[PDB]
Order: C-alpha cells, then structure tokens, then sequence
C-alpha cells in the first residue's frame, strides 16, 4: 500500500501567539479602515485639481502632514502594521510593537474589532491521503484544482481509497472518463462523470479498471468565519506583496502559494480552530497592507 | 472683501443661472449658439458689482 | 500702475514678458482661471426634456 | 488647423512667412506611408474597415531624408495640416520660414532637379479635393520661380487639363497679383451646412473632420481673434491694413 | 541535451512606439475616468427610473446628445480609443489617430497620465529553459501554474537544470513527492515538499530518482509599476473583449491567453524595460475599453 | 615589430552635430544653473522645516507646482535635457527637441553660453603607440595609471620607442627599477627612476635591461577649455548615471569608463578640435543631469 | 577548475542592529547639519577678526560656552557620535549611549531622518568568481579598477567564466589586446577592445589566445539610496579618520580600504538589503565625524 498526500498540507508551522487580544484586533480593523480611505482619497485627489483629500487621509494615517522632500512611508502606523504581520506568521518572530502604541493607534477610529461575524468560501482542495494497491501508481498535482492521475498495471480492478478530511464542506469529483465511486460498505453505482460528496461521510473507494489512465479533478469549498470587511481579492494581493517584501522570511517556516493554501493547512493541523482564529486576523492585516502600500509604494 | 462676498453669495447666482436656463426651449438655445458677441463693462461698474 | 512705465513702452511686449515684470515687482495675479462646468438637466414634464 | 483656415492667397502667403519650417516637421515616428491596413470603424460596421495609408493625412509618416522629402512635408503640411518625420535637419533650416524655403536661394537646399509629376504621385493627387490641389499648385509655382524652371511648370500644367483650369493665377514676385486673387483655399472653416460629431470611414475623411470640428471649437474659444470687436487691442503689425506687403515681392 | 521552454514566452512580437508621450497618456487616463462615470451613471439611471444621468454622462464622453434611432457607440472618443489600442499591440498597426484629436480629448478632464504611481502583482510563471539529460523526459504545461512532469527512464539519478529568468521576484515550488533541489555547486538538502526561491540566485538543480514520475508545480509573483487606477479584473475582461471583437488580428503577431502572459512575455525580452511601459498604457486603455463597451452594448447573438 | 596601443584611444565614434548653436548652448547653461538651485533649495527646505524654498525652485524648473501623488519628474526641462544628452553622444541618435522649446526654456534665466572662458585639467594619458622589436613583449594597462609591463628575454637591448601624441602637455614616467630614456638621436642619460616629458618633443626611445621585467607608470595632464561653471566631480557622476539610465544605448557606438577617457579619445581622433567643443557641452549637460536626478530620483 | 575571487568580498562581517530607528536616524542627520555650521563658522571666524560665529556654533554643538583656558572637545554630541559610530560597524560593539540622550540631542534642529531621498554611485567592481580551467592561471587585483591577468600555457584555447555578482548595474571591460566575450550558449563575436556588460545577464565566457597574456581592466557602477546631504568626498575622508583613530578595532572584524569597498561588500552578503541601510547611516555619521574633527582637532 502506497500513500499520496497533498503537498501543501504537510508540516504547518506554528503561528504567532501575540496581538490576538481585543485591543490588537481593533488596531488591525482600524488599519483596514484608514487604508481604505487612503486609496479612495488618492483617486479623488488625482481626479480633481486639489490634493486636499489626500492630505487629510494621510494625516490621519501617519499623524503628520505630508512633505514634498520626505518619502511618504506611512508614519508610525505603517511601521506598526508591518511588524505585527511578521509576528502572526511564525511564533519565532519577535513582538517588537509595544501595547501602548497599539492602543494609541486603535483609538483613531471607532470599530468593533470582531473578526467572526461573517464568512468566506475557500477553494483549496484538501487530500489528506490517497491509499493505493501495490501495482497502482497515483500522483496528486495542484491545490486549487487537484488532479489525481491513477494507473494500475495489475490483472484485475483495484480499489483506491480517498480521504478529503473532515473540514471541507463539499467536494466535487470530475473524471476524464466515467468511473465508479462509493462510500465504505456501499454498493458501487454506475459509472458517472461527476460526484458530489460530503467529506465527513467517510473514506471513498474508487474502482480503477486496467489500462486507460483515469485522472480525477477535485474542487472543494470550505467556510471560515471572517470579518465583514474581508475581501479575498485584496487579501491575496497582500499575501504576495508581503512575501516579496520579506515579511515572512524567518527560520523554520513553511511557504505557501496563496493565503487560500495557508489557511487550509493550518485548519487541518492539530489545534486548528485556534490556529485559524489568528490566520483570519493576519488576513485582514494583509488586506490593509496591500491597500496602504499601493497608495504609498517604497 | 471681494473674495468674502464671492464665497458667501455664489450659491444664489449658481441657482439663478439654472433658473434662467430652464426658461429656454431647446430649439431656441441651439439657434443662440450660432450668434456671438462681446460685452463692454466700465471699470467702476465691475468693482462696484463684486 | 504697479511698475513705473507707460503704455507706449509696454507695447509690443508678449504675455510672458509682462508676467515676468509683474512677478519680480511682487504681483502674483498674472494668470486667468478656468471656470468649472455645472451639469444641468431640465425635467421633462410635457416636453421631452433638455 | 491655422494653415487650413486661410482663405485668401494673401492670408496663406502671410502665414507661410511667419511660420518656421519646424512646424512642417513632426518629430513623431508615424508609420510607413503606403500600406494596406485594416482599421476599426464601429459606428458603421462590425467587420474591420479596409483602407490604405497615404502621405496627405493629419498624422505623421516616415519621409525620405533628401530634399524631395522636405518639399513633400511642406506640401503635406499645407494641404493636410500635419507634416512628416525627417530626422536630423540642421537648426539653420528649421528656423527659416516656409516661404523662405520655397522662394529663397539663401538656404542651402538644391531643388533644380525636382520633378513635379513624381511629387504629385507621391502626395497622391487623385485623392485631393479642389482646394487641396490649388494649394499644391501654389507651392509648385513658388519653387519654379525660385529655380527658373517656369517652363517645366507650364509643361506639367499642359499635361493635366483639370489642373490648368484651377491653377491659381499670381506672380510669385509681384504683390499686386496676390491682392487681386479671388481664389478660395479654405479647407476648414465655419460650415453653412449642419456638421455633426459622427465619425467618417476613410482615414483622410475622419482626420479632416477632426480638424473641421476642432476649428469650430477654436472659433468659439478665447484664442480666436475677433476683428469687429477688438480691433483697437491688436498690435499695429498684425492689424488688417490695405498696404500690408510681404518682404520683398 | 533536451531543452524545454514555456509556450507563452516564445517570440514576443514588437509593441507599438506611438502614443507614448505625456499628452497621449493623459488621453488614456481621461478615457478611463470618463468610462467609469459611464458605468456608474447607467446603474444610477436604472435605480432612479430616469435616463438623465446617463444622457448627461454620455454627453461628456461623446460630445453629442444621442438620437433615438442612431446607435450609441461613444463617438470620437470610442473611435480614438479603439484605434490607439491596436497601435499599442504591434508595430504593424496603422497608427492613424491625429494629434489634434488626442489633445482635444485629453482636455475633457483634469487628470494626470502617471503610469508609475503604484504597482501590481502578475502571477505568470516564467520558465526560460529546463535543460535535461538524454534518458529523461520533461513536459511543461500551464502559465498561471506551471506543472513540470519529468520522468527518469535512465539507469541512475539525473540532474535537471531550471532557469526561471531574472525578472520574477519569488518562485514557489511544490512537488507530488518530496524532492531534492539546490543552487548550482551547493550541497543537496533533505527532501522537502516546498521550496521558496529567488530567481536571481542562479540555475537550480533538481535530482530525479529512477521510478515514478515527479511533477513540480510552479508559482511566480512579479511586481510591475502601474497607475493607481489600474484594476487587474477589468484589464483582463477588456483584453478578452478586444480579442473577441477582432482588434488584435494583425499579421505576424503572437496571441496570448491573458494580459498576465502578455506583459510578462514582453518583460522577458530584449529592451523589455521599454516594452513594459507601453504595455502598461495598453492595460489602462483596455480597462477603459471594457467599461465603455459594457455600458454601450452593440453585438447581439 | 609589435604594436601596443591604449584601449580607450581606439575608434572614437562620431559625435553629435546638433544642439551646438548659441541658443542651444544657452539652454544647457540655464539647465545647469536651475538644477543647482534645485539641489540648494532642497537642502535649505530640509533644514528650515518649511517646503517654500523647494516649491519655488521646482516651479521654475518644471513650470508647474509640486503636487503629491506625482512622480515629480521635472517637467519639460527634464525631458529636454535627457533628449539633448542622447543626441550629443552619437550622430545616429535622433534629435527630438523642438527649437521653440529650447528658446522657451533658455529664457528662464539670463546666462551667457560661452564655453571657452575657463579651463580644466584631464588626467587621462594618451599612449598612442608603443613599438617593440622581436622576442620582447609589451602590455599596456589602465587609463589613469598606464602601467606598462615589458620583458626582454633576449641578448641585446630592446631599444623600444614610445609615442604620447601631440596633445598632452606633460607626461611623467616612473619605473620599478631605474631606466634611461632619450629623444630618438640623443645621448642616453643616467638611469633614474623618474622623467618629465613634453610629448611635442618627439618619439621617446627607451632601452630594456635583459635581467628583469620593467614596469613604467605614466601620468599625464591635458588642458581643455571649459565653461566657468564646470565641476569635474559632478560631471564624472553624471556620466556614470547616464550610462546606467541607458542614455548611451545607440548601436555602433563606443563606451568609455569615465568622462576623461571619453574627452581625450575624441581629442586624438582626426578632426578633434571640433569634437571636443561638442564634448564639453555634453559635460556641462551631464553636470545638470546629475544634480537634477539626485534632487528628483526616478 | 580553479576559483578566483575579489579580496574585499570575502566574509562580510555583521553590522550593528542598534541605533537604526527614526529618532536615531534623526540624530545622525542633526549631527551632520550642526557639524557643517561648526566648520563653516570656524572658517568665517578665521577670516574676520571676531570669534563670535564660532562661539555660537560651538554653543549649539556642545551645549556649553567655550572658554579660552579649557580645552574644546565637542561636549555631549562628540561623545554620542563617537559611540554611535562604534556600534554601527560591528554587532559586538557595546552600544552604550542611552536613547534619552539621543532624543534630546536630536531635538536641537528640525531635520528629517530620511535616508532614501537620493542616490550615490560607487565604483568598487565586484568579481565574485572567475572560474578558471586547468593550465590557466588567473590573478585579480584592485578594487576601484580590477586588473585580471590570465595565462594559458597549453596549445588549446581556454574558456573562462566571469561572474559579476548580479548586484552591479553596468560593467565596462577593457583589454590590452582585443578579446572575444559572450554569454552562455551565445555566438562568439569578433575581437574588440571594450565591452559594455550587464551583470544581471549571467556568467560570461572569454576565450584566451595562447601566445601572449591578456589582461582585462574592469570598472563598475552601482547606485545605492543615500541621504540628500551625502558627500562621498567627505565620507571617504571620515572613513580613514575613524580607522586611524581606532574606532573600528573590534575582534573578529574585517577591514576595508575605503567606504566604497565596505558598502559594496555587504551589499553582496545574503542580507544585503538590511545591511546596506545601516551602512548608509554610518556613512552620514562618518561625514559628521570628519567635519567636526577637522574643526576641533582634539
């Protein structure tokens, strides 16, 4: 028996334990609110002949008036937001920012700071383990769309077991040719192209006839509680920008292609519900980071 | 003094121009686009106006 | 007025030269200012509207 | 735009006196002059609209470096409003007026070997309208008198009957002939007909309508000069007078 | 021996050299701003049950009040924008827009043609070349996520060299099974599922054991300077609309599946710094095209 | 015989023939003056806590107010200076600066365009040719140092000749071991370490002992007429910036390590008196380019 | 397959991670400005008869009135600047000056702490490796200008690989005799005296004629973001002054001839981005040190 697993699910590194109190959650939400104003005021100032809207927005964000000679870095808020992002990613990262500065920055706006009032749908496909017989070769490629290519060289049909975890809500399986799939201790239905499964139902057995390689395409959906201000497009942009700026460079950590890939891996690891609580706050921080850095590039 | 009077009393003149424009039909307005002219104002009248 | 000169001397002087003369003397009002266009609509009622 | 608005020979010749040669040069790369292209005209057709690029257009085009290209760029400026891209012309030539280039020996350009038939084909004459052809014949006549090839001008006119009929009648050295001319050479102007903002099919027609609609906006702009209302504000040099004369002539 | 390269990186056709000046950039920026008002006004007109906001916005965009029978397409601004888009794509494009029209259209709004105010992240994986030994087979598929499937039929373990170029900033590598990868002339680490690489570090060597094929999935992130009004979602839609309408059917040009692949391919070429500047202006123009055509639909099925 | 010549003296490409008239020279001088004020007003505004001095300097240079959310390139003057520099380097480079634009920009300040009212000393050493007999090898290395390594490996004296051209004023020779050098048909003097020479004197013939290799270090000085506001330190940095910025990227042109090598190489080519006139104008323009780019990086 | 590397690129030692905040960077900038006033006033007082301009400048710098009998040392500012310079060079320095003293000193003048508003060009040519084949001897000397001398004893022509560190912008190669140079798997062009190269392109291949040695002179330009008050002439002088004064004496620390080699060597380390930022702050501090020590010789 051979075991094949998704590449993005192995060894999820521990996440930070700092800046998860109520005051810090307010600061992240306040950072998102003021960063949104910075982008909108930037477009308003560019459209018109006056830079007054930008000066007003930058003054609130950076606590100082912009100057022509100085580079518009972002002020104390920009420095604080960057350091908090590093702390979230890994427990090995230092907690540079004092709490007194965070509380002062959190007092600029009146926001709730609740990070679990809404939800979002995540598309990473968790394939915990695919168990195959001796004469069968199985390969898993991709995270957003998982292509499982299976070939058996034996004389008879082989039974391959799929395990999609207990966290995903629904999983859709599509094959190049119609195939047979059923739960444990259930009769095999007639060959069909598309299968819709609940991962909590149990391990799924797929029949593999000889020859004619069968490739299965998997798409999954998971629901994670996030603040109402969450925007997946802006979070993904912040993740790539922060990774390119070296905010995640630290010893003994795992690197992921997307925030979609990052949050699913932490969910499936031990102590996952408390892990995704911190990752959601990191997502909102990255959403603010993407907006602030686009308005103020360095 | 001219700037203060201008800023305080610009809303009424903006509304007044709109009300005058609303009294003109589209056909008559299109004809007036062909004509042209220049108005000469005495310097004393302009300063006293603002 | 602001500079000690007569009309005959400042004749055949371009706009740029006159702006330089006034700015050196300390006069900043040497430019024209464009007016913003206010977008107006007239409600149809019986007429089609403008 | 300003050149295309000149109606009389006096106004056009006066404009060529003030305008330096640099306005005839474009400094923009443009594209190849003669090429079959597919263009987008979505107001009429969904399919792309075939057309052929030409030198007489409102856009820059690549032109030959020799004296032939310089003459062609001058003519294209007069008849279309935009010149050609001739790289690295000396500063002495660029500061000279267009009229000086066509009617003076001080410039170092040699034009004695110019062939009028070849130029008329390159600056496509079968595509020009009557006013554009009249402007071209003015440029040809100025070159002939400076060069002494007045006979070559006449042989060219005799080979093309319609050009001879519409050829402007003036002497490039006498101002009295210029004043007496009654020809109308205004490509752009105030339109008696109704002019809309719709697009046109051909490159020449669409480009010309852009100049036509631009002149109307320029007519109602503050840059336009109203003689009947501000004649006392004009400088004595630029005021309209009966005794105004070109240099020499 | 064998050399494998990405399909979208091969032979980038030259881009246009016209309408790249300050005045032309203002014309593109004005078109995007006025097209945005066109979409917003149409939504407001539907809510308020009155065509006044759309008629007022269309008058600013097209300088005319539409008639009932005549189809609304945008007028001169639409005509200029459509032809300028063609000129950016290839050198062979006619480039037949006069400068008078460009100057007049740029004067409608007081906006600046700044194409370097901000940045954007372009996720297309550049694989310049993958050099492999004689008994090994390498196949490269995909652009957004490149899947390199390599099979070692040879007797011993083989070394395959990866060249990701020098433009990309971060490349993340994942494999079906843990594999060994290190820089040129450096010790091989333990087998891991995921590697994070800087493409500037150098050619990378991967060890292919004898047996089952190894598939490496690749993801890249490149940062390119773009205007603050840049929106990647709108640019991609405009790129597809322009391709479908037939604005890009010029002779001797390359066709790309996305604006992501177009801008990266021109970046990975000689004088690619200058090419990217033109491609950025084309991106904003395509963004204007999408907004304007959605508000003014012409094609019917 | 064997010929050894200096590397930077080979094939000086033709220089630009545009923007060399009195009006264009005035614009370059105006650009240098206005760029100097920009760097001076930049420092004063930094110390004085107010941006008033910088705004006035930028308004003169760019004909527009400094505005936030703008690249702050430098206006039309920066574009004109960049394109003017490109035309100077090569005759094949297009000239795309309108004459009306030059006159308008040159009217900002009242300066003279004189380029012959001062002088500067250039330390590049023109080793035009070194003729050597058989069985001995000579190598020339460097542009400021000009270390020349010669080895005999032959019974007789090498008796080789030097040529430093007719342009350099003084050339100083030093050697690792003492040596004797004469002026062609002249009596060989006592072997000494140093020598002072006027290159107009004639070809200098030196003998080489059989025993050990001799290395000769040559330092030269040349006088070229330059404008009063010519700073060699600023020109050298501006030359490096222009090459990095890609201004000198025309095909069929030659590249040089520094401005002194460039100006000397053009001097020694045929028709060199007119070439240096264009080179010094390029040097003054490069001085303005460095000051403006350091004030407004792009 | 011998390996040849530059001397100054070997083992870049870590720099201090202290005094890199906004307040600290403000203190360094304030020190440079007040040092400029001190030296300028001393020149003014020497020119005139009175000594008041020096008295006022020293009062601001040292917070005490100068006295004829008592020695003038610079006061608190001199001690803090000397201590902060020690901390920057190495991570092993005590870094003893308090932060409260730093903040109080920085309040004397209103100056931005910006260190990225301008740029400077450095000439240290980086040659990370010159992979040489067998029977091929390669020698590389110099830092400002690199002299690479290579010999091939055997009959066959040899190919040598040049790697230039992919951090420099442009490198110009000059040879004693014309040589052929091309990239990997590119066709060999005709022999030329000079080549213009971009290190980012990749390793370069040079062919060797067998008869005679070929020596390549290399010069490189690299731009690094520096404060707008940067002066390379003053920075280099201060770098030598600090070295002679024993300011850089710390165990397990490498030493460099010039500040150009110092900043280039660390830029080629693994953490080049973070180290260069600290090195730039050291350069401005060195500039203040030289100016203050020349005004006050103690």
């Amino acid at each position: 028996a051979n075991r094949a697993t998704s590449a993005f699910l192995d060894n999820p590194h521990p996440v930070g334990v700092n800046y998860v109190d109520e005051g810090s959650r307010q600061f992240v939400a306040v950072a998102e609110l003021l960063a949104s104003k910075l982008i909108d005021s930037s477009r308003e100032s560019d459209e018109s002949n006056s830079d007054v809207p930008f000066v007003q927005a930058y003054s609130k964000f950076a606590d100082d008036n912009p100057r022509h000679l100085r580079v518009k870095t972002g002020g104390k808020m920009a420095n604080a937001l960057t350091n908090v992002i590093r702390s979230y990613y890994s427990i090995n990262a230092p907690a540079i920012v004092p709490q007194v500065e965070i509380d002062r920055l959190a007092s600029k706006a009146t926001v709730s700071g609740d990070m679990y009032n809404s939800y979002a749908i995540f598309n990473s496909v968790p394939i915990v383990e695919v168990l195959s017989p001796a004469r069968t070769t199985v390969s898993i490629v991709g995270s957003d769309r998982a292509d499982v290519t299976m070939l058996n060289t034996g004389a008879g049909a082989a039974n391959i077991t799929f395990n999609f975890g207990q966290i995903a809500e629904t999983v859709i399986l599509k094959g190049s040719v119609p195939f047979q799939l059923a739960r444990l201790n259930q009769p095999m239905p007639a060959a069909r192209f598309t299968y819709k499964l609940r991962p909590l139902d149990g391990p799924f057995i797929v029949v593999l006839p000889v020859g004619n390689p069968l490739v299965i395409s998997a798409t999954a959906a998971t629901r994670i509680q996030v603040p109402l201000a969450f925007n997946k497009a802006l979070v993904e942009s912040g993740f790539q920008t922060a990774m390119n700026d070296g905010l995640f460079d630290i010893q003994n950590v795992n690197y992921y292609s997307s925030f979609d890939e990052f949050i699913i891996s932490q969910y499936h690891a031990q102590d996952g519900i408390n892990r995704v609580s911190t990752c959601v706050i990191l997502g909102l921080a990255l959403q603010a980071y993407d907006q602030m850095r686009r308005a103020l590039p360095v | 003094a001219c700037r203060d009077k201008t800023s305080a009393n610009w809303r009424g003149y903006s509304v007044l121009v709109s009300r005058y424009r609303s009294l003109i039909p589209n056909e008559l307005f299109e004809s007036l686009r062909n004509i042209s002219g220049e108005y000469n104002i005495n310097p004393q009248d302009e300063h006293s106006f603002f | 007025f602001l500079t000690n000169t007569t009309y005959d001397i400042v004749n055949n002087d371009t706009i740029d030269v006159l702006k330089m003369k006034l700015r050196n003397q300390g006069w900043p009002f040497v430019e024209r200012y464009n007016a913003v266009e206010i977008d107006m609509s007239v409600e149809p009622l019986r007429s089609p509207g403008q | 735009m300003d050149v295309l608005s000149k109606g009389s020979l006096k106004e056009l010749l006066a404009h060529l006196e003030k305008t330096p040669l640099e306005e005839a040069i474009s400094y923009r790369i443009g594209t190849v002059p003669y090429q079959n292209v597919l263009i987008s005209r979505n107001e009429y057709y969904n399919q792309l609209y075939p057309d052929t690029t030409s030198l007489i257009d409102g856009v820059s085009r690549e032109g030959q470096r020799n004296v032939n290209g310089l003459i062609m760029s001058i003519i294209s400026y007069v008849v279309s409003g935009s010149g050609h891209y001739i790289p690295n012309i000396g500063f002495m030539l660029l500061r000279r007026s267009i009229l000086d280039i066509l009617t003076k020996h001080d410039t170092g350009l040699v034009t004695n070997n110019l062939n009028y038939g070849i130029i008329a084909r390159n600056l496509t004459v079968s595509k020009m309208n009557c006013e554009q052809r009249k402007r071209m014949l003015i440029c040809f006549k100025l070159l002939a008198y400076k060069d002494g090839n007045q006979n070559d001008y006449e042989i060219y006119l005799n080979q093309n009957i319609p050009l001879k009929q519409i050829a402007p009648n003036f002497i490039p050295g006498d101002m009295r002939t210029v004043i007496h001319n009654q020809d109308q050479l205004a490509i752009v102007g105030i339109p008696a007909y109704r002019l809309t903002q719709s697009t046109e099919l051909s490159i020449r027609d669409d480009n010309a309508k852009s100049y036509k609609l631009g002149y109307v906006d320029w007519y109602n702009s503050n840059s336009f000069l109203r003689e009947r209302s501000e004649f006392n504000l004009i400088r004595l040099k630029d005021r309209d007078t009966k005794y105004g004369k070109l240099n020499g002539w």
